[PDB]
């Protein structure tokens, strides 16, 4: 999985 | 037609009937 | 010492512990109550002994216990004179404790079919609420309207169960008769009871003198919801003595 | 039903505040009554505390609940003997093979032990007095 | 322990006027 | 992770910012997804700690439809959305993670395995999805996926609605927090919804194609109610006691009726923590409602097994598990019956009760008693005495009565311990919560030919052989007994022993409980100087008292030993506090010929119980001073309905306040307690100590005392003017409860002259008062408390300089205008002056109109509370007429702007200033006086248009007609504020209840000056505005303040009632309202 948040940015999970 | 009777408040007694 | 009131209750509760262990949880045949006349000895001793230390609302709540295990071992009759006694002892300091006492004596009577104890003790009941509870200092206050609404059902109820002949026929019960009648008033009459009640009270006083049996049946079908089961006992009396009388032996 | 007629259906018991008082003596002698047909007699003599012991034989007879007489080694409760002997008091017996089998239990327990001795000296007096009632022989209804 | 201790002088007198 | 989930809580209340805080959020949803479940859970409780106690600024963001965006596998399988998402609010996609992560595979009635994640993590995450539909309830009815998954292993797409299928989970915790999120997801659907809730539902089934519906939770809460497990059951009845009110007032009253007959099995259960959570769920229950339901109903009286009566839930929750509970074998859960007990009285309805004869009619009076509430302003007798009469209620008064009357039948009637104590501890926080002497009715029992209730009853436990000896339950005895004796004064007070008492059968009650406290205080007195017993209070010869003294000696010896103190809960401190206390109390009964021979006892008890129980010592010590010298109570004593509670005794008070506006030696036995007290103020941070040590001198001042001879140099004075040192500077602590007290004592210190010399002065008074506001800490906390004493001295009861000393206190007053309690001291002022000085009352009154005009204009006065409006409207009363009398200045202070209307307070502030000019307008001027004056100030009905009200809420002709169309633009603003805003989220509870008040004050204001006939050019005005369009929508239609109006029914039935009142007043008769209001032909107690 991808996340994208306001204050990290574009990390990656895992799977 | 019905009242009360005097002698005993517990009976009816009759006028019309 | 006030200590040996202690002794003797706490001894009673033992013995009135033995007395329901074999009459009510194992149910013997084989009882004949001398537990039940040590309890009563016992709490007879510790009801005299708070009377000689100027203690008569302790001795009446023993007169209260006692009352109260003769009632549940089934002597009824046994019981309101207890009650009656708890009352006396109370009403001069705590006239709503003497109040709910005589309700357990009423309570009793009626379970003793003792009707005519009944009726006068409620009637003692209405005229002590309206004496310690009907003032301005008139409407009852919240707990004496509550005893208030228990005696005018019950004694309406009694008065129609019991019919009395005149000067048996009290100014009391004459006053409380009158008004479950209609003539002339409409543009309240319900006093302390809810007028749904009052309704269905003032049509049943009507039908029992007109002895219109199907209209006693109907009401009483409504009014069940809206009774005590002491009252829904009452009510099915009064219907079943207007069916088939009592004293005809036939 | 026949647990209810120590509460909800005592007259003037603080339970039977909701009955009205011509159903009550009504209801009680129906109920001991019932709790005597064959069909479910057996059942209604077990305590159910011992159910909640785990015993459980299984049942016979036409009706498929005939069970036997509870096991003497249950009786050494008080308390379990107790809710025994208030059935054994309140049906009474349906015929001689009852009152035979209830005496052998009785005697069986009979043999603080001492409260289980005079639990069982009150059961067996009220189990032979049960013989002198007069218009038929050992029915409280 | 109080101020008067470490002050190490007397408290007063209760009295009307 | 922990240390935030610490920090968070105190963040609620330079300074923290958006981006920190969403920086906080981002880290949590980051660090769920680790490869330990340690941190898991750390982050977890973290995000159920951020959702629990949101901070302010966060909870915006995480609300607004895209607040952040606009500012060991991993199991997420497809696209849930992001934290930076611009098309929905935040909580979706948390809500999805947590779902996804934690608790749903992405097919259709599977349960994730505990294999691949502990129960542990489950439960948390359950309770974060809770805590998260709590503030956003849409969040609920997701599709678990934005985007759908392969759909050859997926045939059917899973909602996030499935998390409830873990209600029959194998672990108690994962049942009952499914439990908990059922009870939070049908509070928040029925809060959110305004109980709109077909509309809402059938919105959200819409926007996500979610068939769930709120009636499936209900058999999920009854079926864990019944669970086998002690912990899931406490859960389930907590989840009834969130939602069970809500239902009741709902759409859905009959499925509240059920969970109420469901929970009431749990009053047997062996665990007492769900007999403690029974308790609180039934003192929840508003039952006038549940009496209104009840009557309401056919078939819920017939139950599963048509039961033949009539369900009786208010009897069976009062007497089968409120009262009975009284009796239970556990200390907690009979404390928790007791304290439900007194949240009950208020609730309870019974048939023919004069102030309410139906339960419609009992609820139309709750909702009306806050809203319609009216702008009101305008030697001391111990604790429990109440000389005065007062209003009661007569409703309360009859609860309060059928509540003592079966608590008194319980206490008689107790054939067990446990329930004697419970029924004494149940009747003694009744009388601290509906106290004898106010509610002598409620406690009647019939005995006095104002009230004694039940006190030989309590009086005999006191003498028993062994009620005593629970030191809880003897308390509370003591306690109740007093409060009975007190209560008799009103009536039984005599204008040879107990001379004062009139009726002389309390003198035997009386003189027992004395002698008792007598004894008990002479027992802890021989326990704290550890002797021996072997002359009131004398013991030694009595074996009931023996016995109390080994009790009291070894709670005592069990004390000495451990240095827990910051405990209240002491067994022999509380004891003897409560003893003293009631000795404190019947001393204002008692005469120098009841005391005289045994003062001196009492005192020497008191020396020994000082160094325990110092403060209320100290109060006995002053009692024991106003028998002697005097001055205590018994030496100073020479129909209604719906109509009338909705809006007739609320018009006519309203109109009735326009119409009043502009119309021995023996003292030297004293001097070691009073030494004591004085060295123990300078060796203690107790400030309630402190507090009763200054109102002991001031006592001693007023009774005329040598106070230098008692303070010897001036070391006492000394020490409380070193204070306030430490009182500017920030650093004595809890100061706000001594303040009053010092400035008291200072003001009598400047009237004596026992020295030729002053000691204190008022000058130095002032100095140390301007000090308080110079060093800048809160005014209302202290600069406000010390003038209190100073403006009551100088203005009511104190050579000319003095007048110089007054302008200088009004020089004080002025720098603190803005806050209520300095409007109240001006009242003060300003009567004074009336009285004495014309010309000096209107200088006043100009010089204080001159700045308060000004500051309501730029809302700069603490009005934001029905208090402070209240006392606004009383000072413009007060206030010289001459100072109001062109009108130009209040009408200059009126059409205003305010500097935004993004915020609460300033719109809350802003329409507070205006109504009290208009109160003063519609009083004190005619209407032509007004209208002539707005017509040469040139004010315009377009000061508050629509698009002025747009661009403030984002940041920054007649005049018959500009005054009319002012006030109805304040409404639309006001109908807007109170629907269209959600609680914790963008205003508090207090704040909601006050827009309610400005409500309720504004349509009164239009139906006076619509109904009195006075007004007639702004009524017609008025009916010709409500009777057009909005000039073009530059103003509010008449369609949309009604449809505003109608979506009030369900939630502020008494301002629908004032509003359908207002559109009579203006002949708007359309059936388009009023069929849809009476609900013509062509359920919810608040529509009724």
């Amino acid at each position: 999985y991808t996340a994208r948040y306001l204050t990290l940015g574009t990390l990656h999970y895992k799977c | 037609x019905t009242r009360h009777w005097q002698n005993n408040w517990w009976i009816l007694y009759h006028e019309f009937c | 010492g006030p200590g040996e009131a202690l002794a003797l209750t706490e001894a009673a509760r033992l013995f009135l512990r033995q007395e329901r262990d074999a009459r009510q949880r194992l149910v013997c045949p084989a009882a004949y109550g001398e537990p039940l006349q040590a309890a009563a000895s016992a709490l007879g001793a510790a009801v005299r002994l708070h009377l000689e230390l100027g203690q008569p609302a302790a001795a009446a709540a023993l007169c209260l216990e006692l009352a109260a295990a003769l009632r549940d071992l089934g002597q009824p009759a046994a019981a309101a004179g207890h009650f009656q006694r708890a009352a006396q002892l109370q009403l001069p300091q705590l006239p709503l404790a003497a109040l709910q006492a005589l309700g357990e004596a009423a309570s009793c009577q009626l379970l003793a079919r003792d009707y005519t104890g009944a009726l006068a003790v409620f009637t003692r009941m209405q005229r002590l609420a309206r004496e310690h509870g009907s003032h301005p200092v008139p409407a009852a206050l919240g707990a004496f309207s509550d005893v208030l609404v228990r005696c005018e059902v019950s004694r309406v109820l009694l008065l129609l169960l019991l019919q009395p002949p005149p000067a048996k026929l009290l100014p009391e019960h004459a006053q409380t008769l009158e008004k479950y009648s209609w003539e002339a008033f409409d543009s309240e009459s319900s006093g302390q009871l809810p007028e749904e009640l009052f309704l269905l009270l003032q049509s049943l006083v009507m039908a029992t003198h007109e002895k219109d049996t199907e209209a006693i049946k109907s009401l009483q079908v409504e009014m069940w919801p809206l009774l005590t089961a002491e009252q829904n006992h009452l009510l099915h009396l009064v219907l079943q003595e207007t069916i088939s009388p009592s004293g005809q032996g036939v | 039903m026949v647990e209810s007629l120590q509460s909800v259906l005592a007259l003037g018991h603080k339970r039977n505040s909701g009955v009205p008082a011509f159903l009550t003596p009504l209801l009680r002698n129906i109920i001991i009554s019932l709790a005597r047909l064959p069909l479910v007699n057996s059942y209604t003599r077990v305590p159910p505390l011992v159910w909640k012991l785990g015993w459980s034989p299984k049942p016979g007879g036409d009706f498929g609940t005939a069970f036997p007489e509870i096991p003497v080694e249950f009786l050494q409760e008080k308390e379990v003997f107790k809710e025994f002997i208030y059935r054994i008091n309140t049906l009474g017996w349906t015929s001689r093979t009852q009152f035979e089998e209830t005496w052998a239990t009785l005697l069986g327990v009979l043999v603080e032990r001492t409260q289980i001795n005079v639990l069982a000296v009150q059961a067996i007096t009220s189990l032979v007095l049960s013989a002198m009632t007069v218009p038929v022989a050992g029915n409280p209804a | 322990x109080d101020i008067w201790c470490e002050t190490n002088k007397q408290t007063g007198i209760l009295v009307l006027c | 992770l922990l240390t935030l989930r610490y920090l968070v809580p105190l963040l609620q209340q330079v300074s923290p910012s958006a981006e920190q805080l969403v920086q906080v959020y981002e880290l949590t949803l980051h660090h769920t997804q680790h490869q330990d479940h340690n941190v898991v859970t750390g982050a977890l409780e973290l995000l159920q700690q951020l959702f629990r106690t949101p901070p302010p600024e966060l909870l915006q963001t995480l609300t607004a439809v895209g607040g952040i965006g606009q500012l060991k596998p991993c199991r997420i399988k497809g696209d849930i959305g992001q934290s930076t998402d611009d098309d929905s609010a935040p909580l979706v996609h948390c809500v999805r993670l947590l779902s996804a992560s934690f608790l749903l595979t992405g097919g259709k009635n599977v349960l994730v395995p505990d294999r691949d994640v502990r129960v542990s993590v489950k439960a948390l995450a359950l309770s974060c999805v809770g805590a998260a539909v709590a503030l956003h309830p849409e969040s609920f009815f997701s599709k678990l996926y934005k985007v759908p998954l392969d759909t050859t292993e997926y045939p059917e797409e899973q909602y996030v609605s499935d998390i409830l299928n873990y209600i029959d989970h194998g672990d108690p915790q994962v049942r009952g927090a499914t439990a908990i999120l059922c009870g939070t997801l049908i509070c928040s659907i029925l809060s959110r919804s305004r109980f709109h809730v077909g509309d809402w539902m059938g919105t959200i089934r819409t926007l996500t194609g979610n068939t769930f519906s709120l009636a499936d939770c209900i058999p999920l809460l009854r079926k864990t109610l019944k669970d086998e497990s002690s912990v899931t059951c406490k859960l389930a009845c907590t989840a009834v006691r969130n939602c069970v009110m809500s239902l009741c007032s709902s759409s859905y009253s009959e499925l509240g009726l059920q969970l109420i007959i469901d929970v009431l099995t749990l009053r047997n259960s062996s665990y007492w923590l769900v007999r403690t959570e029974l308790l609180e769920t039934l003192a929840e229950i508003d039952f006038r409602l549940v009496s209104f339901l009840e009557a309401k109903a056919e078939n819920l009286h017939r139950g599963a097994h048509h039961y033949t009566g009539l369900l009786k839930l208010q009897e069976r929750v009062l007497n089968n598990v409120v009262i009975h509970l009284l009796g239970d074998e556990d200390p907690r859960v009979r404390h928790v019956a007791a304290a439900s007990l007194i949240r009950l009285v208020p609730k309870l309805f019974y048939k023919c009760d004069q102030g309410q004869a139906d339960p419609v009619v009992a609820v139309a009076r709750d909702q009306s008693s806050v809203y319609l509430k009216l702008l009101m302003h305008e030697t001391r007798i111990y604790r429990g005495y109440n000389l005065l009469p007062s209003i009661t209620d007569v409703t309360m008064e009859n609860n309060l009565s059928r509540v003592i009357a079966a608590v008194s039948h319980e206490l008689i009637t107790s054939t067990t311990r446990a329930l004697t104590f419970g029924c004494c501890e149940a009747l003694c926080l009744l009388s601290t919560a509906f106290p004898v002497c106010i509610w002598s009715l409620g406690w009647h029992c019939g005995v006095p030919p104002c009230t004694v209730g039940m006190a030989t009853m309590i009086l005999t436990l006191l003498s028993s052989a062994w009620f005593p000896l629970d030191l809880s339950a003897h308390q509370d005895a003591l306690i109740l007994a007093g409060n009975l004796l007190a209560a008799s004064a009103p009536k039984s007070l005599r204008s040879e022993v107990w001379p004062a008492l009139g009726d002389r059968a309390l003198v035997p009650m009386v003189e027992q409980l004395f002698s008792h406290l007598l004894k008990v205080i002479n027992i802890c007195a021989h326990v704290l100087d550890d002797v021996a017993p072997g002359s009131l209070g004398s013991f030694y010869h009595l074996p009931s008292y023996l016995k109390l003294h080994d009790v009291l000696k070894a709670t005592h010896a069990n004390y000495k030993v451990t240095l827990d103190l910051q405990n209240s809960t002491e067994k022999f401190g509380g004891f003897l506090r409560s003893a003293l206390d009631v000795l404190s109390q019947i001393l204002e009964l008692a005469t120098l010929q009841d005391i005289g021979k045994c003062v001196e006892e009492i005192l020497g008890y008191l020396k020994s119980c000082f160094s325990r129980e110092p403060m209320m010592a100290t109060v006995c010590v002053q009692q024991l001073l106003k028998t002697l010298f005097g001055t205590n109570l018994a030496s100073q004593f020479d129909r209604p309905g719906l109509y009338h509670y909705c809006f007739m005794a609320p018009y006519t008070h309203f109109t009735q306040a326009l119409a009043d506006a502009s119309l021995h030696n023996h003292i030297r036995l004293f001097e070691p307690l009073v030494i004591k007290a004085l060295k123990q103020y300078t060796t203690t941070t107790c400030v309630q100590l402190q507090k009763q040590v200054l109102d002991l001198l001031a006592q001693l001042v007023q009774l005329r005392v040598n106070y230098c001879l008692l303070d010897s140099d001036q070391v006492f004075i000394g020490f409380v003017l070193k204070q306030f040192e430490y009182i500017e500077v920030g650093q004595f602590r809890e100061s706000e409860a001594i303040i009053p007290n010092i400035f008291f004592f200072l003001v009598l210190l400047s009237y004596e002259r026992y020295h030729s010399k002053q000691i204190i002065g008022i000058p130095k008074i002032i100095q140390l008062c301007d000090g308080i506001m110079a060093s800048g800490r809160k005014a209302v906390t202290h600069a406000i408390p010390a003038l209190q004493p100073i403006v009551h001295d100088l203005f009511v009861l104190r050579g000319k300089e003095l007048e110089t000393q007054k302008e200088v206190v009004v020089s004080m007053l002025l720098r603190l205008i803005q806050y209520h309690q300095v409007l109240e001291m001006f009242i003060l002022v300003l009567q004074q002056c009336h009285k004495e000085n014309e010309d000096k009352w209107k200088r006043l009154s100009r010089q204080i109109a001159d700045i308060i005009l000004p500051m309501l204009a730029k809302q700069q006065m603490h009005i934001d509370s029905h208090e402070a409006l209240g006392v606004l409207n009383t000072l413009f009363e007060i206030l010289a007429p001459s100072s109001l009398r062109p009108v130009d200045m209040l009408l200059r202070s009126m059409f205003v702007t305010p500097n935004t209307m993004a915020s609460v307070s300033t719109v809350q502030l802003w329409i507070s200033g205006i109504l009290a000019i208009l109160r003063v307008l519609i009083s004190q001027s005619t209407e032509d006086i007004v209208l002539s004056r707005i017509q040469e100030l040139s004010f315009s009905p377009y000061l508050i248009s629509c698009t002025v009200i747009n661009r403030l809420r984002d940041g920054d002709n007649l005049p018959e007609e500009t005054f009319s169309r002012f006030l109805l633009q304040l409404v639309g603003i006001l109908l807007e504020d109170i629907v269209t805003k959600q609680l914790k989220v963008e205003m508090s509870e207090q704040q909601h209840t006050f827009y309610c008040q400005e409500l309720g004050t504004l349509l009164m204001c239009l139906i006076h000056i619509f109904k009195s006939g006075m007004f007639r050019r702004i009524t017609a005005a008025a009916t010709r505005l409500f009777r057009s369009d909005g000039c073009g929508g530059s103003f509010y239609t008449l369609d949309s303040l009604n449809l505003r109006a109608r979506s009030m029914i369900t939630t502020h039935p008494a301002l629908v009632l004032l509003w359908c009142q207002i559109l009579l007043l203006v002949n708007h008769t359309d059936y388009r309202w009023w069929a849809e209001v009476q609900q013509t032909p062509k359920g919810m107690c608040n529509r009724e």
